[PDB]
């Protein structure tokens, strides 16, 4: 977390440096986007 | 003004891809000509904004005490409670108007507080000195001698407001507080900045959109498509998706150069405005309000100015 | 002793005009000022 | 106000020939015409993808099928270099046509008459213009007067005499602390309250800041005499 580093969250594929977010993701959903679908955010894989 | 905007062809086009550098290079010297290009536009936007509201040489200050002759100049006057020192209509324009790939917004050179300490020296300068600020040294005048210069401007004997000071002030005022409501009620009132903001963020959003367009290619996306593919047939798709991120990035530069020229003849027509109504009285017919024009007052809106035409 | 200097912008100087109920500024001299304005034809 | 003029003119001369860019406006439209056109020159030397950028070349050295695809891609590529290149002449033409139109409504209303718009031409009350040549250009010598030297006075709207209010017809009632005097505007020439300056317009009731003082009448000194 707030190193820029390459991620790959099952596939993924992006580059970007990670921060913790206040954002509530629905049980389903794994990944975020944004207006311009771009991901903003992404769930870790190993917790929730 | 509009936004003030920057790109970066060799993150745009590609990104974390290194071939794409040596693939553009080879194209030439289109991207020097848009970034020299994008920072003509900057700087004319700050040059605009520097036309616009630096008219005055001197910040000027109200008096302490603000008896004006029973003209209520509150609504346009800085309001020292709240932090940013915006009048209320001020407060009120600010309120009702309302991507890393290359794309960085430049500030502006004047911020927001600073446009306001120009309109505030404009708006003081026009009521403690009249039109002999714009034109010389500031020189102080009573503002009911003021208005009685402004109504022999039009024609009509300085007679007139003498006899009917307090009917003229309580016109005044009444004008300056419904000028509020008619502000605020209508959401179109700033439609004018408020398309200008419009019209450069879908012009974000269409050259940020433009990145996943296939322009021909097999895959958009840069990674899967030179890898999947040997060098060779590779070059060609990346040559097309290049190809057309660039013509995008044309597009984008020549709009924004028109829209740039709009803006800039509107700003023309502002600075214009500015000298000839709030630097002086105006004999043109229908420059400065419907009717026969006696003053005219700045206001700073986001991206723009706000003239409250006081006309008799 | 000279270095690069950053500041925020001063805006121009402060002139409070003297405004007050019954006081008036009239010039007692001109200046004939000669300005230079060059336009692209 | 001729030596005034003519130490003006002569102060513009240094101020022209010394500032480093006294004629950026148009040395910047020089530049600008200029590196478009070393641009589209320079264009001729872009492959545009193609595998030679001379042209002499890639149709000897190729055969006739793909040299086509390869001439196809570098006429894609100059055309788009001369669409560019008249696109951004039809816009730098545009703002040229917009400062041209400014130019000859300078002229007209500032070199052809005297012109009351604030600060169209020039920072003051203008006087007259006196257009010079320029290269791709015109440079405009806006003369303008400058009020210098003001001086506080105390003013008030109206003059209080015989019971009726008496308004300047033209200036302003100013006192020297003492006396009251009505002058000018622009200008400090005090002149003695009389009725041929100033008009009548009721009683002192009405008008708000009215000073009681005596307005001189001048047919009775000869009624007297
Ligand atoms: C992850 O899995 C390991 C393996 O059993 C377990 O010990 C650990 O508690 C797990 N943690 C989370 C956050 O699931
Ligand atoms: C100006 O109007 C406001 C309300 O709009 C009022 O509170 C204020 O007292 C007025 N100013 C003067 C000097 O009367
Ligand atoms: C002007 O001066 C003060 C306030 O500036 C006050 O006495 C009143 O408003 C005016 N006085 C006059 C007109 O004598
Ligand atoms: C007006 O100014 C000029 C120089 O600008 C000066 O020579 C002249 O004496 C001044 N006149 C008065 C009355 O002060
Ligand atoms: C008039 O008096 C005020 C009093 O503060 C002073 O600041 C101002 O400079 C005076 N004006 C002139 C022209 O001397
Ligand atoms: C005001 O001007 C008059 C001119 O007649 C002069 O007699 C008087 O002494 C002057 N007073 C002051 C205070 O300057
Ligand atoms: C003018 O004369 C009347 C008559 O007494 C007087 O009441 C009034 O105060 C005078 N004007 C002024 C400004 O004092």
């Amino acid at each position: 977390k707030n190193k820029c580093v390459n991620f790959n969250f099952n596939g993924l594929k992006g580059t970007g440096v990670l921060t913790e977010s206040n954002k509530k993701f629905l049980p389903f959903q794994q990944f975020g986007r944004d207006i311009a679908d771009t991901t903003d955010a992404v769930r870790d894989p190993q917790t929730l | 003004s509009m936004t003030k905007t920057s790109v970066d062809c060799t993150m745009y086009i590609c990104g974390d891809s290194t071939e794409c550098s040596n693939l553009l290079l080879q194209y030439g010297s289109f991207c020097t000509q848009l970034k020299r290009a994008l920072t003509g536009i900057a700087v004319e936007q700050d040059k605009n904004t520097q036309e616009v509201f630096a008219q005055v040489k001197q910040i000027y200050k109200t008096p302490p005490i603000k008896y004006f002759g029973g003209f209520n100049f509150s609504q346009i006057l800085p309001d020292p409670s709240k932090p940013s020192k915006r009048s209320p209509i001020e407060d009120l324009l600010f309120n009702k108007v309302t991507k890393f790939k290359g794309l960085t917004v430049l500030p502006p050179l004047l911020t927001d507080e600073m446009i306001a300490q120009y309109t505030s020296a404009l708006l003081a300068g026009t009521i403690t000195s009249g039109w002999t600020f714009g034109a010389g040294p500031a020189l102080q005048i009573p503002f009911p001698m003021q208005m009685a210069y402004r109504f022999n401007g039009i024609g009509v004997t300085q007679n007139v407001l003498y006899e009917n000071q307090k009917l003229i002030a309580n016109q005044f005022n009444s004008a300056i507080g419904k000028i509020q409501d008619s502000l605020s009620s209508t959401p179109s009132a700033l439609g004018k900045l408020q398309d200008v903001v419009n019209h450069n963020a879908q012009a974000l959003n269409t050259l940020v959109k433009q990145l996943s367009s296939k322009f021909g290619a097999i895959s958009s996306v840069l990674n899967d498509i030179f890898s999947r593919l040997d060098p060779p047939e590779a070059e060609v798709q990346i040559d097309r998706l290049i190809t057309g991120r660039l013509q995008s990035l044309q597009t984008y530069v020549t709009q924004q150069l028109i829209r740039a020229a709009e803006i800039r003849a509107s700003a023309n027509l502002a600075a214009t405005k500015m000298s000839e109504c709030v630097l002086g009285q105006s004999k043109r017919v229908d420059f400065c309000g419907k009717g026969y024009h006696l003053m005219s007052f700045p206001q700073s809106a986001p991206h723009g100015v706000v003239f409250l035409h006081v006309t008799y | 002793s000279q270095s690069i200097i950053a500041y925020t912008m001063s805006l121009g100087a402060e002139n409070s005009v003297a405004y007050s109920n019954n006081s008036i500024a009239i010039p007692t001299n001109f200046t004939i000022s000669v300005t230079t304005e060059i336009l692209p034809v | 106000i001729a030596n005034q003029f003519n130490s003006a003119i002569g102060k513009i001369q240094d101020s022209l020939s010394s500032t480093p860019s006294a004629l950026g406006k148009l040395q910047d439209v020089v530049n600008h015409n200029a590196q478009a056109l070393n641009t589209l020159v320079k264009q001729l030397s872009s492959k545009f993808g193609a595998i030679s950028s001379v042209l002499n070349d890639i149709f000897s050295r190729l055969d006739p099928p793909e040299a086509e695809v390869q001439i196809d891609r570098l006429i894609t590529g100059r055309l788009q270099s001369l669409q560019t290149y008249v696109t951004q002449q039809l816009i730098r033409a545009a703002e040229i046509r917009a400062s041209a139109n400014l130019a000859a409504t300078k002229m007209s209303e500032c070199v052809l008459g005297q012109s009351k718009r604030v600060d169209f031409c020039g920072k003051g009350y203008h006087l007259m213009s006196f257009p010079q040549s320029a290269p791709h250009g015109v440079v405009f010598l806006h003369v303008t007067y400058v009020p210098a030297q003001e001086k506080n006075f105390t003013t008030a709207p109206a003059i209080c005499h015989d019971g009726k209010a008496h308004f300047p017809r033209e200036g302003v009632f100013v006192s020297n602390g003492t006396h009251w005097f009505v002058t000018q505007r622009n200008f400090y020439e005090p002149q003695i309250i009389t009725t041929d300056n100033t008009f009548v317009s009721g009683n002192c009731d009405v008008v708000i800041g009215i000073v009681n003082n005596t307005v001189y009448d001048p047919l009775q000194p000869e009624l007297d005499s």
